[PDB]
């Protein structure tokens, strides 16, 4: 049902790398 | 290989065209084997970790993936050729800057490092993105030398929207693979009877990533 149960797990708050 | 071409008259159209697009002999034999030999230098020290879910319930995480992850950055010590690879696949986002769908990449998460450790572990059907997190293309390095789909299995089954048929990616030597993150590529990662390792990434889509990181800080 609800597919973010499914999806892999990424850092959320966090930075993120900025290319 | 030169970015421009590959980015400009290959990887961008296949994108627009069909939102899967595979480029084998990405880096060759010798950078290959560096990059595997820095994953199984990880795993040998037990730096991997269950595979998380966004969004964790009563369910176990085995239940829905059976692999084993840990993060690169790409300066870590020991890690040199993943950062390597890294650089590369940012070098052919940049060439493909602005034509991309309607994306504008600015972004990427840190790089995953998976292995499924045989046994039959692996990922059930799923999407990468399903509601927005920011995330507009998924890139994946494969690093298994001697593998043998027909009898490890480990087949990665896109289905992608639309088509008549899917697309099975075998986790080849040394091959990159790009597909859109959203539902328009629902994915499974068939059981694995070996080792399988892969280097994902995920790029970030600006005006949808600041949505989602709008969202999470107001909870």
């Amino acid at each position: 049902l609800d597919l973010e149960t499914l999806a892999p797990y990424i850092p959320m708050d966090g930075e993120d790398f900025q290319l | 290989l030169p970015a421009l071409k590959l980015a400009l008259e290959y990887i961008v159209p296949c994108m627009n065209k069909h939102g899967i697009c595979v480029v084998d002999d990405f880096l060759g034999k010798e950078t290959g084997q560096q990059i595997g030999d820095e994953v199984r230098a990880l795993h040998d020290t037990g730096k991997f970790t269950d595979g998380q879910l966004v969004s964790q319930k009563s369910d176990s995480s085995k239940d829905i993936r059976g692999d084993k992850i840990t993060w690169i950055e790409g300066k870590e010590p020991g890690c040199e050729t993943i950062g390597l690879l890294m650089s590369s696949m940012d070098d052919l986002i940049r060439h493909c800057n602005g034509k991309l769908g309607s994306y504008k990449i600015n972004g990427r998460t840190k790089a995953m490092v998976a292995c499924y450790p045989g046994n039959g572990t692996g990922y059930v059907r799923h999407v990468d993105n399903p509601n927005g997190d920011g995330r507009c293309v998924t890139c994946i390095y494969y690093l298994n030398k001697d593998w043998d789909a027909k009898v490890s299995g480990g087949i990665l089954r896109i289905f992608p929207e639309g088509k008549a048929q899917f697309a099975d990616i075998e986790p080849k030597f040394d091959r990159l693979l790009f597909f859109w993150s959203d539902r328009r590529n629902p994915h499974e990662v068939q059981p694995a009877y070996a080792t399988r390792y892969a280097i994902s990434v995920w790029y970030f889509d600006a005006d949808e990533r600041a949505r989602a990181k709008v969202k999470y800080l107001t909870g």
